[PDB]
């Protein structure tokens, strides 16, 4: 996700249809190793976006893929104080999750 | 010495984890 | 619930069978009328405990009900000190929620 094309609002947005459709530098392939713990943490294996070209990108968003963009519910937004951006250049991009889980329920 | 080393390298992006406070409110009992 | 039996843990107590059989001062029927706001606050209309005898438990618990102690699971615990001041008269005792919600998902 490109953060100049998407000022995040954790309250008003609900579905993929709310994300300004040009902010999407790349689309996640489906998650794997999806697992849970008694603390309510979700975990998954790292995700690759292959051969990405586009503008500078600054955030990752997770949502329930359901084919129709109007019913695909958003479930998180992520950035970091130090992993602030990526410059796509034809390389792969790898999102490596924190090993102990990345969303709390 | 190593042809494959002269290709692109993957960007590693590392998100901070998402959590929020356990916000909750208590019901009040009444005698009747 | 009677706190003199249930030492307050929800970090490893997880099913109804973990709540001591001696702790249930009162139990009440399924919550009549429920909704969840766009803000994720769960809401319900008031509930009553019938003909209650016994006293001085000082806490309240809510759980998903299956009819069986192994598969019914805990959703919240509450501890407001006004629970120190019910002393049941062999009486109806009534549970009034905050108007806007009591749990956020």
């Amino acid at each position: 996700i490109d953060a100049d094309d998407y000022t995040v609002n954790l309250t008003s947005h609900t579905t993929l249809a709310n994300i300004p459709s040009g902010a999407i530098i790349a689309v996640s392939e489906s998650l794997t190793g999806k697992s849970v713990t008694s603390a309510g943490w979700v975990k998954a294996d790292p995700t690759v976006f292959p051969e990405v070209t586009g503008d500078t990108g600054e955030a990752v968003i997770v949502y329930k893929h359901t084919g129709t963009a109007s019913t695909s519910t958003l479930l998180s937004y992520h950035d970091s104080p130090t992993y602030q951006f990526v410059i796509p250049n034809g390389s792969d991009i790898r999102v490596i999750w924190p090993t102990d889980g990345f969303i709390r329920f | 010495l190593n042809p494959e080393s002269t290709g692109h390298r993957d960007w590693i992006f590392r998100p901070d984890p998402a959590e929020d406070a356990d916000e909750v409110r208590d019901p009040t009992l009444y005698l009747t």
